């Protein structure tokens, strides 16, 4: 995802 | 008016706005007074950039006369939240909120152009009404001032006491003075 | 327009002044307050042993102006009998209750309103703190004087002034804000 | 309107002027200050040995106007007894403390505020420097006079005037702005 | 409101009463109406007694130059020596009138502040008309500087250099600059 | 406020009017002009043999108002001595030069400005032509009168009035606009 | 500002003193209030002396017609002959009142001016109401033209042709037009 | 309204606004008062051009009555930072900030048209408040004035003292006067006569 | 609103705004008051047309009441700087700045419509300030007036003295009068 | 808002605004007060239409309360210059400039709707300034009035003297009255 | 904002704004005050529709508070000119000019919704100036009133005298009353 | 169609 | 065509 | 072209 | 890239 709670690579 | 640019990729040509093209290169612009709408926009850009590549540094150009504090805190909190190092650059001037966001950049990645200026001062505000309401709002802004000074001291390395003495009134600083004051890290005179 | 009377070439307000009667009408500002102060001093110089009458119909105003009137009333020797007509606001009520003990009156259909001071300032946080502390001291001082003139407790006044509180003539009497009511001249004959 | 007193017809202010009472009200300005100056000169002409009384209730104003009143009070032979009603601002406080030694009084609920001058100029940097130096000299001159009348050190005045400082009647006495507090006419 | 005084007994206003003592006030910006009023007062005093000196108290931020010239011309024109006193401040046209007083009768209170600067003006229109108005104001500036040098005793060159920009002067500085004669600290003292 | 004098009670301007002195200050409008006209008539009725004095300090104004004053000055018998203080504009200059021959004076640092009339109109082309011709006739009439009083040729006046022309006291004398200068009262 | 005069001791303003000499001033735009004032003066003068002529000086740019008609009707109602004089200028209503003066007692100063034009009016509303107001103003125009022709002696047709648009006239032209009688060059001459 | 132009390319016809098409030719316009928004746009354009070709010269046309200083310093710093030589051209007029940018252009690549006018003056400013704050702001503007004069002297070659004397009041200069003063190098009377580009 | 037109080409149909379609034919419209922004736009168009085909002529239609001088000089200098001959046409009216640009066109390529009207007058300027500053600005506007008159005399071919006498006040000229004066070479009564 | 319409062509469907679709059919709309910008737009459309087909008649629809003259003269001259016959039609109303343009249409091709109203009046203007300046402007506007009357007489066939008497004040004319006057050749009561 | 809709066609899906989609179905909207610009737009739509199919009836929906008369006469003449029967429908309200256009529709094709209200009144106007000018304008507006009343009488079928008596002042008509007054033909309550 | 008068099933 | 003068089917 | 100076058939 | 930090060919 893109938000705060979202996880990223 | 905003000029349109062309990007020549293997996939094909693409028409972009000058600001949008720079965003593709991890460059954000913080121009004008700091309000809620522009700040919200900047927050969205940071999040979008983080997701694309959370390891590449983000760049934030700052030319601003300052503004609301709440808006600035959102940008500041977002910068400290994301993993990428937000390299702040000062172009033209940084105001109290702009300076706060400038010094909030990643350690060693806070730059200032030679002829740029920086201004730090204590928060501004006011209220009209009953004495009870006045006391509440007064206490709140004082807490804000204390919180801002603590953050400035943490980033600048200075002592909280020194920051309070220097922020009691508008203090101007050039690029060299800012470097010595710990507000920035270096200067960009020419390209190497 | 202001009528004129001959007794010679007196306006209606001056003729009443000859009878030791002052009017406190409209918002309390510095100029009108200074005018009232001048009248009290003039009356005192003319006869410092006769009572003065101050009729109050006002929606309130600046506090500094009110304090000048209050300090002047408590400074001069004559007893300043305060009377409430139509309404007494926060500053009006403060001046009303500040009258001579036993000479504070209110007409039956009048109304009194007491609240805490109003103010504000815009500027640096430092300047805000100064002005904030100042208005609080003013609020404290006003409450102390109100409690002294009303007989009530400082705590009760602080609780009742936190928000606009309205009181009729009877309520004000029970609240110690006034002394009695003036239904008719011949039925009371206080004067 | 202003009430009229028959004694010949006198406005209430004129009757008090007969008793050497002058009222300073509202923001200070050239026109109001000029009127006060005229009253002082007229009273001095009428009697140069009787004391004058100046009641002060104002939020302050122009400094040039205030200086004319100050210079006039210190120039005329009579002693000008200053009294504070409601409030005295920076210029009002300056005039208040400028009264004759031992004849400066404050009412118990009056509030006194002292602050440094306020000024602004728009123009070229050269002109800005000129006006800046001028207002600074004015600030220094005002502080010197304040220290002289109050009796406080010049350095102390600078620290207390850097920002708005409020003082009640008792605090003013300790500071030295006013000699004493008037509670009752018979008592004092 | 203007207070009143009683002086048989005759009603008077504060300013009019002082006028009996040959005292005039030049307060506020210098315009045409107030200037005409001052001019009228001088003429009236001259008719009453053309041998007694007049006193003109000056507290003004300046104004129109034409109005000031009328006052200056009138003071020179009449026989009485017009003693100019400065209270508060004297601006470009206030200072010009102040220094225009009778030699030895130009005073300034201790905390007064004088300001001298070159004239101000402007015009909007064709280039031809601009040249005319520009030349006129320059002649006015030259004329004002000449008179200031004559009254202050200074040189024309020095005045031109000191009037190019706003120059402030306290009471002592004005005395050394020849703009005034002395200071009035106390009536008894002087 | 205007000061009053006792001679029972007189205004400062009224007192001078007793000495045959009129003031023409500010822009020339119909009301002030009517007032000046009234003063002239009043003075004429009192003594039609004593010269009147008219002091002029004005930036100009309406022409109709000025012409009423001019026609009145020439109508009455008393010689109206015009004096210029501070400045005389186009209408002020016209009234100044309209004074009695040998009684038009100017102060040393006074100034004079002469220019052709100003006007305007908005509407149909027909109405424009009418109003245009009128103002031109007015311009011609004013120039003729200026030439008569000054003594300059009509052509010279037209060339000098095409644009604003400024003149000092000496230049005005040489230009015939006035007669002499009053450095001091005793000398003249 | 209006100066006082003296004539025991009595306080008179300049206009009242002239009124004592049977002189009225009609200055500024013609409205209802100023007109009512002029009417009051005429009646007061008539009561004092209904046989002495009144003088009315006119310097006006015109105004309401109803107001002017009250003045006109009043002048023709009272017995005294109202001699009208023109100073500066007379507009449509001013000219109407000027020519309305007593025959042989209508004067103009040498450099005065006169302007005659047809009435000006406007109405916004329903077409029905418009027709009413339009007819009324036309009747007024006819009535005004008839009176002008009666006082000036000209023909009604000539007046209509000349009033169709603003027509300016000098003192001599006005005389030849019958609008006035003569010109007051100097008091002594006439 | 802004006209749109068509550029012929191998891929096909492409549509651009007139200003964008010129940008493709390394041409920037600095028109109107200098503010923060327009300055950032110019700064963005310079950076974009540098990346495309850091060796080709940039052209900046100047027709401006001046404006904020900070906004102008950003443009100045950006020009002195990038590698390309920013050839400044004056069209119509260059005010104090416009002239400063014009002289800031690469040595030998500063031009003015024959009828263009250049005005230089000391900074303008002001503040309202306490005496303390006035001293702070007054000191700051003076430092700005000093810094600006130093830069002008460096680019024009004149002495700092001469610049201070000439900037004390509004000084106007034509194209020839400017060339002798060092503000510019030559005059673009005709495109092919000189062929500077 | 601006209408959109369609251009027929072999490759494909294209949509253009009416003004851009004419620009494609080397036609530039000067309308309204002369300001800096519109002037910049006109200047940009000339540079683009020059790059496309320097040899071909550029047409400039003038319908302008007047405007700033600095803006006009930029247009004038640009026309005299580029290679293409700028044929000026007057539609409706050409005022002092418009007339200056009109007469500045290429010799023999300056035209006016029969009913168009041309006005010329000296510059208009104002300044408020100190007498010293007033003198500086007054000299500057006079030099501008002299420079403008010199250029007007060169293009028109009239003597400098005559131009000064005629520009002291507003002078109106019809299409024929302009031809004799030399502002415009000829008139376009009808297409031939 | 402006609706968008679809045109069926051999190449494919095309999207056009209602105003542009009619321009394709050689219809130009003159609406609102005349001014430089709208007049310039009309001029551009006429030139474009002439190039497409200089033989097909152009149609101009006029509903205007009138306006500037210079702006109108440009349109008038442009119409009389181009080869195509500019058929003018009056819808709603034609004011002084609208009427002048309406009667400037090709002979036999000037139409009016039955309920349309036409008003003709003399020019309006004004100037404030010195008497010398006023004389110049007054003469100029009078020449304009004379020039306008001459053209009106040429198109309507009426004598110049008659036009002057009728234009001294606002004169209203209906479609039938206009025909007898000669402003318009005929009326479009119904389609045939 | 205006929503966009999709139309499924043989060629493919097409994106249309809601108003354009209804125009494709021969539906025009006459909303808001009547004026030259809106009336001109309505006129263009009618002409476009007539060319598309001159045999299919056009539908005009009226929710107007009224407006200019001239702008309305253009629409009226356009409706009475073209061949298609312009079916008018009243939604919300029809004012003096809305009602005039409503009753101007094709006989038997003038509908009104049940709760819609119709108001008819005499023209409004005014003028400020000389008496002569007032007479001209006053006469003109009266002729307009007469012309409007004649047209209303013809379409409604009422006598001219009755119309004059009922238009002297504002008269409000409900949908049932309008049918009896001849302003409309029927009422649309539900879909059959 | 889509209008009021238009028919729909 | 589409205008008034234009003819239609 | 399309302008005035431009020639057409 | 395009910024100040970004390197250029």
């Amino acid at each position: 995802g893109i938000g705060f709670g979202a996880t990223v690579k | 008016l905003v000029p349109m640019v062309i990007e020549q990729t293997s996939r094909g040509e693409r028409s972009f706005d000058i600001y949008s093209r720079l965003l593709k290169e991890r460059v954000i612009f913080l121009t004008g007074q700091v309000e809620d709408h522009m700040a919200n926009l900047i927050v969205a850009q940071m999040l979008f950039l983080e997701a694309e590549n959370p390891e590449k540094d983000i760049y934030l150009y700052i030319n601003s006369p300052g503004g609301v504090i709440t808006a600035g805190m959102s940008i500041y909190d977002t910068m400290q939240f994301i993993k990428p190092d937000v390299s702040t650059i000062c172009m033209g001037q940084a105001a109290s909120m702009g300076a706060f966001l400038l010094t909030a950049g990643a350690k060693g990645k806070r730059f200032c152009l030679p002829n740029s200026r920086v201004m730090i001062h204590q928060p501004l505000g006011g209220y009209q009404g009953q004495a009870t309401d006045i006391e509440i709002h007064a206490r709140e802004i004082l807490k804000v001032k204390g919180r801002m000074n603590e953050l400035m001291a943490l980033h600048t390395g200075q002592s909280l006491e020194q920051i309070e003495r220097d922020t009691e009134r508008d203090r101007f600083l050039s690029a060299p003075e800012a470097v010595e004051y710990g507000l920035v890290d270096s200067i960009l005179t020419h390209r190497n």
